[PDB]
RNA sequence: GAAAGUUAUAAAUGAAGCGGUCUGGAAAGGCCCGCCAAAGACGGUAACAGCCCGGUAGUUGAAAUGGCUUUCCCUCCAGAGUGGAUCCUGAGUACGACGGAACACGUGAAAUUCCGUCGGAAUCCGGGAGGACCAUCUCCCAAGGCUAAAUACUCCCUAGUGACCGAUAGUGAACCAGUACCGUGAGGGAAAGGUGAAAAGCACCCCGGAAGGGGAGUGAAACAGUUCCUGAAACCGUGUGCCUACAAGUAGUUAGAGCCCGUUAAUGGGUGAUAGCGUGCCUUUUGUAGAAUGAACCGGCGAGUUACGAUUUGUUGCAAGGUUAAGCGGAAAAAGCGGAGCCGUAGCGAAAGCGAGUCUGAAUAGGGCGCAUAAGUAACAGGUCGUAGACCCGAAACCAGGUGAUC
RNA sequence: UACUCGGGAGUCAGACUGCGAGUGAUAAGAUCCGUAGUCGAAAGGGAAACAGCCCAGACCACCAGUUAAGGUCCCCAAAUA
RNA sequence: AGGUUCGUGGUAGGAGAGCGUUCUAAGGGCGGUGAAGUCAGACCGGAAGGACUGGUGGAGCGCUUAGAAGUGAGAAUGCCG
């Protein structure tokens, strides 16, 4: 609801005002955990397949006569008992992902961009950019508001330079505003977030 | 969400029951399954309606009727979902789409006399129940017909 | 693939307004010299499917 | 993804195996016979907690008769003194007083009589 | 046929610690200091390296050949209006009879399309269809031909990805694998990975014909010595503490003396003279120690799963409403857009139809079904069912294409 | 305890003993019914051994006591009452 | 959280609570002063099971909270060695 704005150097810029509908409602925790599972499901391939027992090479004739011999009774040299047989049952190629209904989807961003704000842990910015890529430049930025952990920039326009020197650093990421999503904000610990981005963060919903 | 912390709504996922693992789950050997049977086959049991040779209940009770092709089915309002609305306006079937009383017009919107209406109102529709029509007429409104 | 709809049931039974199956008295074609007119008055409405069949046939009619 | 058996088998076979140390041939060596031994070593077992607390009693009553023959007497009139006086010795402590302290049977057993006669 | 640009096929340049100290065979590891970053991808180096090496981001590069894109060159070109006597608009065809087939449609009331045999129109005042057929009306010109894109597939090449396998797994084949082997032939078809960082792969002495050993030496390790990392179990041996040659034994368990030891230290360990009780495991059965069935022993492998639907219970969002599908967008994301559609809000009747009622009935009767007495929907998870091989192994047999009279 | 609605099953080869009947020969550990018990799915104690007979229903530990059927000369606990 | 009463044999079968295995995500860890594996012990919990110490081995592996399964073998005249 009410935040300090802070300039690049790391000084005081004044305050801001931020929508209590959107950063200052009750977390549903239990929401939360759901929409958070469905992403995280939706996001492998689930490229694994194994042979059964019409697929592997070979088989066909009957190994040996079905009485008499003193042997077992067998039916094919591939059957799924054999040494070199087919599997039974397996995995197969197959697809995870679903989704979930769009107003539980926008009641989860909601709440975890909320959470953070009761957690003390985002620091509205009044404007980061920087003239020449320069990833000597950024970390010393990270010097000048104590972050010293993981951490999510959030830029809506301009920033001629933010997404290139950031990429080396391990724990930073940069997403235009538009990208924000549960999973990720809720995977790094703080949340850096321009003044100009915040409207457009607030505009969607 | 701190994902290191993540715990799912309680009663809202339950644990998958496998058989055939022991005797100590109670599903061991047959696997809830009996013993020697049609049923205990891999693929065993009979068709949905199939009896074991005794005539099926369907085949001892005779077909019945036709479907007419010109079939018409009216869209239905009734009087409650009418006191939405100011008195005076005149209320079309064009009208009532669009403020999500009617999802799709099936044939026609049709008026029934289900509940009360309070307000005087002037409707337009294609079909009218004998028992509507006299409603909004005591209201003091008009009944016209598309 | 979605299962299919029995189609020779679905031409003698009617679905009610509380979700259970109506059908038809099936003793009447063609020996109603035989037959007492007390006999024949109830034949010719419509009954409904008992509690044992619904629960062996409720699937083969379930988008009907 | 793939959950090839190891070291899970043969833990709990080991396990077993080494509860059948002691017994004859290949009892002490192969998994499927020593199974079959421990499984019934323990229902053995089971059931001697209960014949050991009948095999034990049937040694105190055979002691304290043996005893009490020496003072004309037997078991089955001796215990009814004993009850028919109000004393509540047990057997085992009975039959140690009869092994060990002998003089204090005799003790007893005087007041045993003497119940019977009044 | 030329000119220009781009791309594919070799490549070039490319920042920053030999930093100090400790263990160590060896530092990339621990502790203390610095630095680069449009470069913290990956691999190698004597153990885990952004700053040691090949490299990476970025920026450059083509003699020659192929591809694409533009321009030039080259090549080829009549379309508007009115009248409209007269002329033309696909003949053994369009239809029809008989016999078959394809149409979701099994000859059925059977339109529509195709094939074989016979019969056989009109041609602009004309002809065909609208599920037999006639009249009216509406739509359209068959019996000549061509046509890109949106769709299906991957023997291959380049760059990559995986809550896929890791030597009985993954292709039959990680190894000279369709090989060895089997068959007259068609055809069937295996087993088999690991020394060490570096061969430094054991000068030399002794036993022996040799193999193989014992010292010596290299190595961090030779109990790593040319199936060589680790090296379990069955199986075979050597030595030793306790017991055993008058005893009738599913081989143990409970009581127990003697002898010998000394622990994750606690009413401890090994063996046990003698005494009581005691007919293995599984399957299938009314009933099995069973003289019913299976197993020589050890080890690995080996059986209720997935997709799409139905129903019911639990949880979550919204609520007389709920919700999008395909698709656009994008990073194999997340939003946003997309309301076509589906379920619910009204039922009764075969149907016209009527409607909090409706149907049967001549009936304001009675009775059947419904409201009164009203919560659904989307997603996920569990139980069960349907279609699929559907819980795993097992026939005798049937059909289709081929190989065989060297017996 | 009943009853109603809903989700999930398994079973449809039974055996013997007492009582009432049929078939049989007023035979069968026979066969087929009705009625009660036990076994099936039940260990423990007694009938020498002996699923169905008699007593009686095991949550675990105890080197504690009282009883049931059956027993008290020795094997073998208790009366040479 | 604590009391009172009544219970706790069990095949087919129904319901519930859990152990262990491989992999993934986050947090937080140990390891050439010796990881996994393997061998031996007289330790711990109600069970599936879990630690500790010592030898061999010579480079990877646990713990916590969730998720997904090629998820646990003593028997198939089972396949291979
Ligand atoms: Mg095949
Ligand atoms: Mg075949
Ligand atoms: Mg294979
Ligand atoms: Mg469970
Ligand atoms: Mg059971
Ligand atoms: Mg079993
Ligand atoms: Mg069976
Ligand atoms: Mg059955
Ligand atoms: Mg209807
Ligand atoms: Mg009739
Ligand atoms: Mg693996
Ligand atoms: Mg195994
Ligand atoms: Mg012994
Ligand atoms: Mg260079
Ligand atoms: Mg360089
Ligand atoms: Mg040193
Ligand atoms: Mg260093
Ligand atoms: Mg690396
Ligand atoms: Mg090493
Ligand atoms: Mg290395
Ligand atoms: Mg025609
Ligand atoms: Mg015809
Ligand atoms: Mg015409
Ligand atoms: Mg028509
Ligand atoms: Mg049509
Ligand atoms: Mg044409
Ligand atoms: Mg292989
Ligand atoms: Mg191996
Ligand atoms: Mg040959
Ligand atoms: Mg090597
Ligand atoms: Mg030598
Ligand atoms: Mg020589
Ligand atoms: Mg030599
Ligand atoms: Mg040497
Ligand atoms: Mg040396
Ligand atoms: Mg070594
Ligand atoms: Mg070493
Ligand atoms: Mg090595
Ligand atoms: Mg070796
Ligand atoms: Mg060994
Ligand atoms: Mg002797
Ligand atoms: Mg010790
Ligand atoms: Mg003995
Ligand atoms: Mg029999
Ligand atoms: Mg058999
Ligand atoms: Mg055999
Ligand atoms: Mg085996
Ligand atoms: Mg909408
Ligand atoms: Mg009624
Ligand atoms: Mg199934
Ligand atoms: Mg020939
Ligand atoms: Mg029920
Ligand atoms: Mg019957
Ligand atoms: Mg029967
Ligand atoms: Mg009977
Ligand atoms: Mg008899
Ligand atoms: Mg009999
Ligand atoms: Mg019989
Ligand atoms: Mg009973
Ligand atoms: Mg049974
Ligand atoms: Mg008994
Ligand atoms: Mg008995
Ligand atoms: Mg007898
Ligand atoms: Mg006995
Ligand atoms: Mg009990
Ligand atoms: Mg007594
Ligand atoms: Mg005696
Ligand atoms: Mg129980
Ligand atoms: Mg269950
Ligand atoms: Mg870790
Ligand atoms: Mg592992
Ligand atoms: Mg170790
Ligand atoms: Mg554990
Ligand atoms: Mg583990
Ligand atoms: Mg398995
Ligand atoms: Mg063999």
């Amino acid at each position: 609801p009410k935040l300090s704005l802070l300039k690049q150097d790391g000084t005081n810029a004044g305050e801001i005002t931020l929508n209590d509908t959107v950063f200052g409602i009750e977390p549903n925790e239990k929401v939360v955990v759901d929409v958070i599972l469905s992403q995280r499901a939706s996001l492998r391939q689930g490229t694994h397949k194994v042979k059964n027992r019409s697929e592997v090479r070979g088989g066909g004739r009957k190994p040996w006569r079905q009485k008499g011999t003193g042997r077992a009774r067998q039916g094919s040299i591939r059957s799924p008992q054999w040494r070199g047989g087919g599997v039974v049952f397996g995995p197969t190629p197959r697809s995870y992902a679903y989704k979930l209904p769009k107003k539980v989807r926008r009641l989860a961003i909601k709440s975890i961009l909320s959470s953070k704000v009761n957690e003390e842990k985002l620091v509205v910015l009044e404007g980061l950019t920087f003239d020449a890529p320069k990833t000597k430049e950024f970390a010393a930025f990270l010097k000048n508001i104590s972050v010293d952990t993981k951490a999510l920039i959030v830029v809506a326009g301009e920033s001629e330079n933010v997404e290139l020197s950031a990429r080396n650093l391990q724990g930073i990421t940069v997403i235009p505003a538009e990208s924000i999503s549960v999973l990720e904000v809720a995977k790094h610990d703080k949340l850096i977030i321009t003044k100009a981005a915040v409207e457009k963060v607030e505009e969607v919903l | 969400m701190k994902l290191h912390e993540l715990k799912p709504s309680e009663g809202s996922r339950k644990e998958r029951n496998r058989v055939g693992r022991g005797t100590g789950s109670g599903n061991g050997k047959t696997s809830g399954r009996g013993h020697k049977g049609q049923k205990a086959r891999s693929g065993g049991g009979v068709r949905l309606g199939f009896e074991g040779g005794q005539l099926p209940l369907f085949r001892r009770i005779p077909k019945r009727g036709f479907t007419n092709i010109n079939r018409k089915e009216f869209a239905i309002v009734n009087l409650d979902v009418l006191n939405r609305f100011e008195d005076g306006t005149e209320v079309t079937p064009e009208l009532l789409i669009e403020t999500g009383i009617i999802r799709n017009e099936k044939s026609g919107i049709k008026i029934l006399s289900d509940g009360n209406i309070e307000k005087k109102l002037t409707v337009k529709a294609n079909k009218f129940s004998a028992a509507a029509k006299e409603a909004i007429e005591a209201a003091g409104g008009k009944t016209e017909v598309i | 693939p979605k299962m299919k709809t029995h189609r020779g049931s679905a031409k003698r039974f009617k679905r009610t307004g509380s979700g259970k199956l109506k059908r038809r008295h099936g003793f009447t074609s063609h020996m109603f010299a035989n037959k007492s007119q007390k006999q024949k008055r109830k034949l010719r409405k419509s009954a409904m499917v008992s509690a044992g069949d619904f629960k062996r046939i409720r699937q083969m009619v379930a988008k009907m | 993804p793939r959950v090839k058996g190891g070291t899970v088998t043969r833990k709990r076979r080991k396990k077993i195996v080494k509860l059948a140390k002691g017994y004859y041939g290949s009892k002490h060596l192969l998994f499927k016979v020593a199974n079959q031994a421990v499984m019934k070593s323990y229902q053995y077992a089971y059931r001697d907690r209960r014949q050991k607390k009948r095999d034990f009693r049937r040694l105190w009553i055979a002691r304290i008769n043996a005893a009490a023959r020496m003072q004309d007497l037997s078991y089955s009139k001796l215990m009814h003194g004993l009850k028919l006086a109000g004393i509540d010795i047990n057997r085992k402590m009975l039959a140690d007083l009869a092994v060990n302290d002998i003089a204090s049977f005799n003790t007893l057993a005087d007041s045993a009589k003497k119940a019977l006669a009044k």
